[PDB]
C-alpha cells in the first residue's frame, strides 16, 4: 500500500496496550459533546430573555447559576480528559520500551555493537518519546472530531432542521476534500519530515568535520555548501506545502460558510424573508443562538486536529524506525539446558566450526582447533581475522553452524545461565558499566570477604593508584570511566576477572592502547593468572609468547597454523611475516 | 529573555517574510473574531427587527462584512500557514550557517571541551531549538497581544468599560498566567531534566556494558534499577502533565469568566443605552471567540525556557576567543618550501618534566623528513603547530624564511597538504570528498588519481556517484588513508605534512603505501611523524626523538654506523 498507511496500522496497534485509558478518553470527549450543549442552550435562553422579553439580568438567576456550573463542569472534564490522555500514551511508551529493550536484551552484546551506542539511545529515549503526542493527543482528539460533530447536529435537528443542514452539509464534503487531492501530499510530506532529518545530519556531518575542512581551506565554500542543501530543502518542501496547507485553509473554509449559512438564515428568517426551517412554529432567538453558538464548537475538534498534526508526523517518523527494529529478522545463539559437572578447566574442541554474525553473514570460516584443559593458547593475525569472533562465540554472544564442544557437551546444550558462571572475560575496552570502582570489581559476586576484594586489588594491581584517585576506592566512576584514566580502567577490568574462580578465562587484547606503564602492569597480572585455568588469550603483542604453550594465527577467518612460539619463530610461515611486522613498531 | 538578543538580531535578514507571517496571524484571528462577532450582532439585530423593518434594516453592508470576513479567514490561514513555514526554513538556513561560520575559527582548539560525539549532536539540537523561537515562541505571543488590543479598541467605541473589562480580563492571563505556570512547573523541570540524563546515563552503560553485565550475570540487576528510573522518570513526566492539564481548565474558566461578565455586565446599559438589544450580543459573541488566540500562549511560554536554554549554550561555543589570527594580505605561493623550526616544543610537558625545551630541526627545500618518536610518551601535536591550530609559545615556526604567522590563510592552506591521523568521509558522492582538495578539477582527472593510488575498486560500481560515511559503503583503514593522500595529490602544495600513516595497516598495505609516498612526493618536501621503522631507507634526514627531545639525527646509512638508539631500535628492543 503506502509507506504511511503500513505505519499508521503499526501505531494503532501498539494502542491496544492501552484501550482502557482511550476508551475513557472517548467517554469523556462524549461527555464533553454534551455540556457544551448544554452551555450553549443556557446562554441562548439567557440572550433570549434579556434581549427579546427585556427580562432583568436580577431576574435570570437560575440560567446564569447553572450556565456557570455547566461551565466549571467543562473545565473538569477537560482537566480529567488531558490526564486519562497522558496515561493512554505512558502505558504504551512504558511497554514499548520494554518491547525494545528486550529485543536488545535478547540480542547479543555483537547486535549492540552494531550501531553507536548514541544511536541506541535515540531510539529507545528519543524515539518512543516521541510517540506520547500521538496516543495522548491525535488519537483522542481524533474521536472527538465525531463524537461532537454528531453530537452537534442531533441536538439541533430537534431546534430546527435547516440549522442542522447547514452543518451536517459540509460534514461529508470536508474529508472527501482533505482525502481527495491532500492525501496524495500527506505521505508526501512523510518524505519531507525525512529529508529535514536527512539535513540535518548533512550539517552535522559538516560540523563534524570541519578539522578536514579547515587544513583543505574549504571553510568558505562549504558555508554555500549549506546555503545550496537548505535551499533545495526549502524549495523541495513548499512545493508539497503549497497543497498541504489547503487542508488548513479549505476545513478554515467550510467552517467560515457554515457560520455564514447560520446567521443569513437565521437573519432572513426573523426578517421573514425564509420560512421553511422550523417545524411550522416561529424560530425563536434562541433557536438562532444555539445554532450559531455550536457552528464554530461543530469544527473545532477538526480544526484542533490540525494543531496535532506534528504529533502524527513526528510518531511515524519514529514509528518507522521502531517499527523496522522489531521485524528486522534477528538470529539468536541456541539456548540449551544441560550444564556442567564440575568447575575443573574445560577442554574446548571445534570441527568444521562457523561463527556467524546476527543476520546470517560468516565471521570465522572453518575452525578446527582442540584445546585441552589448563593450556593456555594463543589467537594472532592480523586486523580483521575474526579472532575475536572466536571469544565471542565462546562466550555463547555469537551463533555458530558447527561443532564446539566443552568437555564434549555442545556448546549448544550448554544453558548460559549456568555456562557463563564457569566464565571469565577481560576484552579490548573495560566498559565499567556500574557507578563506584569498589561495585564495578565487585560485580563478578556483589558479596565478597574484604580479604577477597583486597586480594583483587593487590593482584590487579589496583592498589597502587587508589590514592591518586580522590575518594580512593569508593571513587564514581561516571559517564564512560572519565574520572579515571584508560590505562587504569583495563587494570580495574583484569581485578573483575580475577575475583571469582573460573574454568575459562577469555582475554581479547588486554593491553591494547594502553598506557606504556599500565601495559606492563596488566600483563604482570595475566601472564599469572592464566596458568590456574584454560586460558585463550588475543593479542598482538607477539614478542612475549615464549611460555604460552599453544598459539594460533587466524587469517581470513580460519586457523592456518599451530604450534609453539620457539618453533614458529624460525618457521618462516604466517607467524614470522606477523612477528617481522610487530618488531618494526616501537 | 536576555541571552537571545543575539539570535534575535539574526531576524533583520528576512524581516519581512518574519513579520509578513505575523501581520497574517493576527488577520485571520480578527476574521476568526470579527465573523462571529458580526454573525452574533446580525441574528440579534434581524430578529429585534422583526418583519416590520425589514425594509428599515439595510442588510446589504453586513452581507458584504461576511463575504469579506469568510475570505480572508480561509486565505489568511493558508498564507500565514505558507508564510511561517517558508520563514521558519530560511532562518534555520540562517542560523546553520552562523553557526557554522562561528565555529569554524576555532575548529581544532576550543572546541575540544568534552566528548565530540555528544556536543556535536547537542548543537544540532540547538540549532534546531533556536528556530522554533519564531513561530513556537514570538508568533502565539505576538500575535496574541495585538489581537487583544484590537478587538479591546475596536470595542471600546461602544462601551469603555465594558471594553477594558474584557480586554482587561485577556490581557491578565496574557501576562499572569504564561510566567505563573511556567514558574509552578520549573521545579518539575529540573527534576525531569536530571532523571532523562540519568536514564540515559544508566540506559548506555546497559547497553555498552551488555557484554561484561552478562557473563557476570548482573545484566538482569542492572537492568531492574534501570527499570526503576524510568519508573519515577515517568512519574516526573506524569506531574509536569498534570500540570499542563491544569493550564487548560484554568484556560477554559477564565474563557468562561469572561463570557459570564459580558452576559451579566452588558445586561445593563452598555454605553449611554440603558437596554442594549443587539449590541448585548455582540459583545458576548466576542468573549467565546476571543480566547482562542489566547490558547497557544501557555505553553509558547515553557517553550520559551527551551529555546533559552539553548541560546546559551549555543553562545557559549561561537562566542568563544580563537587562539589564531591571520593577516589580511594577498601573498603568492611558492613552489618549493623550506621549513625550518626553532626552539618549539613537540609534546606537551608530561610526568612534571619541566624541562622540555624546544627542537630545532631543519628541513631542506625538497628534501623528505621522517619524526620517528616513541609511542605513549606524549602527544605528536607538531603538525598543529604547523597548519596553525594553535600559535606555538615557545618559539618561531619559519616557514620558507619568514614567519608562518605572517602567512594568509588561504595561502597557509595552499602551501601545506596535511594528511592527519583521522580520515573523514562528508557523507557525499565519492567525486566530492576529492573535489573537496581541489575546488576546480576535470573530472577525469579525479579517476586516474583513484587508479594511481590503488583506488580502482571504488570505481568497479558507479564510480564517482557513490555514497559514502553514514549513507553506507564506509571504508576500511588501509582503504581509507588511500582516501587521504588521494585528497593531498589533488591539493598541490609544496610541503605535506603527514600525521600518522601506515598506522594501524597490515604489512601488505603498509609497503603500499609507503612506496606510493616514495615516487608520488618526490619533488614535495614532507615532514612524516610516525613511531614505526618502515621503509625509511628511501627517506634522508631522519629524526628519532624520545621524551621531547632530539637524542640524534641524520640520514638512516649513517644512523646504523653510529649505533645510536636508533640501531638499539633496529635489533630486538
Ligand atoms: C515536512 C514538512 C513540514 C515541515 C518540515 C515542517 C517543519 C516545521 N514546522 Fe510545521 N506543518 C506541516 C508540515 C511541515 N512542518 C503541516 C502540514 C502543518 C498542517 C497544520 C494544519 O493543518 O493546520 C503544520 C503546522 C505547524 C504549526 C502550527 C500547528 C498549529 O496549527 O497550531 C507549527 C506551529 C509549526 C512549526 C514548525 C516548525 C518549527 C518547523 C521547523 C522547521 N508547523
Ligand atoms: N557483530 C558483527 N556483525 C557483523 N559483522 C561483524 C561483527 N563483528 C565483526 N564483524 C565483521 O566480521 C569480521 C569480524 O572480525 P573481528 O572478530 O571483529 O576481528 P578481530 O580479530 O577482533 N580484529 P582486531 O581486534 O583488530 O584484532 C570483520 O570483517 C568485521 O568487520
Ligand atoms: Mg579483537
Amino acid at each position: 500500500k503506502s509507506r504511511q498507511k503500513e505505519l499508521t496500522r503499526w501505531l494503532k496497534q501498539q494502542s491496544v496496550i492501552s484501550q482502557r485509558w482511550l476508551n475513557i478518553s472517548r467517554l469523556l470527549g462524549f461527555v464533553s459533546g454534551i455540556l457544551i450543549i448544554a452551555q450553549a442552550w443556557f446562554m441562548a435562553r439567557i440572550l433570549q430573555h434579556m434581549i427579546m422579553e427585556n427580562i432583568p439580568r436580577e431576574a435570570l438567576l437560575l440560567p446564569f447559576t447553572l450556565l456557570v456550573l455547566t461551565f466549571v463542569l467543562r473545565a473538569w472534564v477537560v482537566w480529567l480528559r488531558e490526564r486519562v490522555g497522558y496515561h493512554a500514551g505512558q502505558h504504551i511508551r512504558f511497554a514499548i520500551r520494554r518491547q525494545v529493550l528486550d529485543r536488545l536484551q535478547q540480542a547479543g552484546p555483537a547486535w549492540i555493537q552494531g550501531k553507536p551506542a548514541g544511536s541506541w539511545a535515540t531510539l529507545v529515549l528519543e524515539q518512543i518519546d516521541d510517540m506520547h503526542d500521538y496516543y495522548a493527543r491525535y488519537l483522542p482528539q481524533m474521536a472527538l472530531a465525531v463524537s461532537v460533530p454528531l453530537l452537534i447536529v442531533v441536538a439541533i435537528f430537534p431546534s430546527n432542521w435547516a440549522a442542522a443542514l447547514i452543518l451536517l452539509g459540509t460534514a461529508p464534503l470536508i474529508p472527501l476534500f482533505m482525502a481527495l487531492v491532500g492525501m496524495g501530499a500527506a505521505d508526501a510530506n512523510r518524505r519531507n519530515f525525512l529529508a529535514l532529518a536527512r539535513l540535518s545530519g548533512h550539517f552535522l556531518d559538516r560540523l563534524r568535520g570541519m578539522e578536514t575542512l579547515r587544513i583543505f581551506g574549504r571553510g568558505e565554500a562549504e558555508i554555500e555548501s549549506i546555503r545550496s542543501a537548505s535551499e533545495d530543502f526549502r524549495q523541495r518542501t513548499m512545493e508539497v506545502l503549497r497543497l498541504a496547507f489547503l487542508s488548513s485553509g479549505i476545513l478554515e473554509f467550510f467552517t467560515s460558510l457554515s457560520i455564514a449559512l447560520v446567521a443569513v438564515y437565521f437573519g432572513f428568517s426573523y426578517l421573514g424573508e425564509l420560512d421553511f426551517g422550523h417545524y411550522d412554529t416561529g424560530v425563536t432567538l434562541a433557536a438562532g443562538f444555539l445554532a450559531l453558538i455550536l457552528a464554530p464548537e461543530f469544527f473545532q475538534p477538526l480544526r484542533d486536529l490540525g494543531t496535532f498534526y506534528h504529533a502524527k508526523a513526528q510518531a511515524v517518523g519514529a514509528a518507522d524506525s521502531l517499527k523496522t527494529f522489531m521485524e528486522t529478522p534477528l538470529a539468536h545463539p541456541q539456548r540449551g539446558e544441560a550444564e556442567l559437572a564440575s568447575t575443573d578447566p574445560v577442554t574446548i574442541e571445534a570441527e568444521e566450526l562457523f561463527i556467524t554474525s546476527p543476520e546470517g553473514k560468516t565471521l570465522a570460516g572453518p575452525l578446527n582447533f582442540t584445546l585441552p584443559a589448563g593450556q593456555r593458547a594463543v589467537l594472532v593475525g592480523r586486523s580483521g581475522s575474526g579472532k575475536s569472533s572466536l571469544l565471542n562465540a565462546l562466550s555463547g554472544f555469537l551463533s555458530y553452524q558447527g561443532s564446539l564442544r566443552i568437555n564434549g557437551i555442545e556448546l549448544r546444550d550448554l544453558s548460559p545461565e549456568s555456562w557463563r558462571k564457569h566464565l571469565s572475560w577481560v576484552g579490548q575496552n573495560p566498559q565499567l558499566p556500574a557507578a563506584t570502582l569498589r561495585d564495578n570489581v565487585l560485580l563478578a559476586r556483589p558479596d565478597a570477604s574484604e580479604q577477597e576484594l583486597q586480594a583483587a586489588l593487590d593482584n590487579a594491581w589496583v592498589s597502587e593508584f587508589l590514592p591518586l584517585l580522590p575518594q580512593g576506592v569508593d571513587t564514581p566512576v561516571g559517564d564512560q570511566a572519565a574520572r579515571l584514566s584508560v590505562g587504569q580502567a583495563q587494570r580495574v577490568a583484569v581485578a573483575r576477572a580475577l575475583l571469582n574462580p573460573c574454568s575459562l578465562l577469555l582475554l581479547d587484547e588486554p593491553a591494547a592502547s594502553l598506557d606504556a606503564h599500565s601495559e606492563q602492569r596488566v600483563m604482570e597480572a595475566l601472564n599469572a593468572a592464566s596458568l590456574r585455568q584454560t586460558t585463550l588469550m588475543v593479542t598482538h603483542q607477539l614478542e612475549d609468547l615464549a611460555d604460552w604453550d599453544v598459539i594460533w594465527v587466524m587469517q581470513d577467518g580460519r586457523i592456518i597454523e599451530q604450534g609453539r612460539y620457539a618453533e614458529l619463530s624460525v618457521a618462516g610461515g604466517p607467524f614470522a611475516t606477523l612477528l617481522a611486522h610487530r618488531q618494526e613498531e616501537i | 529573555m536576555r541571552a537571545l538578543l543575539p539570535y534575535l538580531a539574526l531576524y533583520k535578514r528576512h524581516k519581512w517574510m518574519l513579520s509578513l507571517g505575523i501581520v497574517l496571524a493576527i488577520v485571520t484571528l480578527l476574521a476568526s473574531i470579527g465573523l462571529l462577532t458580526l454573525s452574533g450582532w446580525f441574528l440579534s439585530a434581524s430578529a429585534v427587527a422583526g418583519v416590520a423593518g425589514l425594509y428599515s434594516f439595510n442588510y446589504m453592508l453586513p452581507a458584504a462584512g461576511v463575504r469579506g470576513a469568510a475570505i480572508t479567514r480561509t486565505a489568511g490561514r493558508y498564507f500565514e500557514r505558507l508564510v511561517s513555514h517558508d520563514a521558519t526554513f530560511r532562518v534555520l538556513q540562517h542560523l546553520r550557517i552562523y553557526t557554522f561560520s562561528k565555529l569554524l575559527p576555532l575548529s581544532p582548539a576550543g572546541l575540544a571541551r568534552y566528548r565530540q560525539g555528544e556536543l556535536l549532536n547537542r548543537v544540532v539540537a540547538d540549532v534546531d531549538t533556536l528556530d522554533h523561537l519564531y513561530l513556537r515562541v514570538i508568533s502565539p505571543l505576538v500575535g496574541a497581544f495585538v489581537v487583544i488590543m484590537v478587538v479591546t479598541i475596536g470595542l471600546s467605541f461602544l462601551d469603555f468599560t465594558l471594553a477594558f473589562t474584557l480586554g482587561g480580563i485577556m490581557l491578565l492571563t496574557l501576562f499572569l498566567m504564561p510566567p505563573l505556570f511556567y514558574r509552578a512547573g520549573k521545579s518539575t523541570g529540573q527534576n525531569l531534566t536530571h532523571l532523562r540524563g540519568q536514564y540515559r546515563q544508566q540506559l548506555t552503560a546497559w547497553l555498552q556494558g551488555q557484554a561484561e553485565l552478562t557473563i557476570f550475570g548482573a545484566s538482569d540487576r542492572y537492568r531492574t534499577q534501570l527499570e526503576n528510573t524510568e519508573i519515577q522518570w515517568l512519574e516526573a513526566q506524569r506531574r509536569q502533565s498534570e500540570l499542563t492539564a491544569l493550564s487548560q481548565a484554568i484556560m477554559l474558566l477564565i474563557g468562561a469568566l469572561a463570557v459570564i461578565l459580558m452576559l451579566w455586565m452588558a445586561s445593563g446599559g452598555v454605553g449611554g443605552n440603558a437596554q442594549p438589544g443587539a449590541l448585548i450580543a455582540l459583545f458576548v459573541f466576542c468573549a467565546l471567540a476571543a480566547f482562542e488566540a489566547l490558547a497557544p500562549v501557555t505553553g509558547a511560554f515553557q517553550h520559551l525556557g527551551q529555546v533559552i536554554a539553548s541560546a546559551v549554550r549555543i553562545s557559549d561555543l561561537t562566542d568563544q576567543k580563537p587562539e589564531v589570527t591571520f593577516p589580511d594580505t594577498q601573498t603568492r605561493v611558492a613552489d618549493r618550501v623550506s621549513l625550518t623550526l626553532r626552539d618549539v616544543q613537540f609534546t606537551y610537558p608530561e610526568q612534571s618534566q619541566q624541562a622540555l625545551k624546544g627542537i630545532s630541526l631543519q628541513v631542506n627545500a625538497g628534501e623528505h623528513i621522517a619524526i620517528l618518536g616513541r609511542t605513549g610518551c606524549g602527544k605528536s601535536t607538531l603538525l598543529q603547530q604547523l597548519t596553525r591550530a594553535w600559535d606555538p609559545q615557545q618559539g618561531e615556526i619559519l616557514l620558507n624564511d619568514s614567519p608562518i604567522a605572517s602567512l594568509n590563510e588561504a595561502a597557509l592552506r595552499q602551501t601545506i597538504s596535511v594528511v592527519p591521523q583521522r580520515v573523514h568521509l562528508f557523507s557525499a558522492t565519492l567525486r566530492d570528498n576529492l573535489l573537496l582538495a581541489s575546488p576546480g578539477s576535470s573530472d577525469e582527472a579525479l579517476s586516474e588519481i583513484l587508479r594511481r593510488v590503488g583506488l580502482e575498486k571504488l570505481l568497479e560500481d558507479a564510480g564517482l556517484n557513490s555514497w559514502l560515511g553514514e549513507g553506507g559503503r564506509q571504508l576500511s583503514g588501509g582503504e581509507l588513508r588511500r582516501l587521504a593522500i588521494a585528497r593531498a595529490l589533488l591539493h598541490d602544495a609544496p610541503l605535506v605534512l603527514l600525521d600518522q600513516p601506515t598506522e594501524g595497516l597490515d604489512a601488505t598495505t603498509e609497503s603500499q603505501i609507503l612506496e606510493l609516498l616514495a615516487e608520488m612526493m618526490r619533488e614535495k618536501t614532507v615532514l612524516m611523524v610516525t613511531h614505526r621503522l618502515r621503509g625509511l631507507s628511501r627517506f634522508q634526514q631522519i629524526i628519532v626523538m624520545d621524551n621531547g627531545q632530539i637524542i640524534e639525527q641524520g640520514t638512516h646509512a649513517e644512523l646504523l654506523a653510529r649505533q645510536g638508539r636508533y640501531y638499539q631500535f633496529k635489533q630486538g628492543l
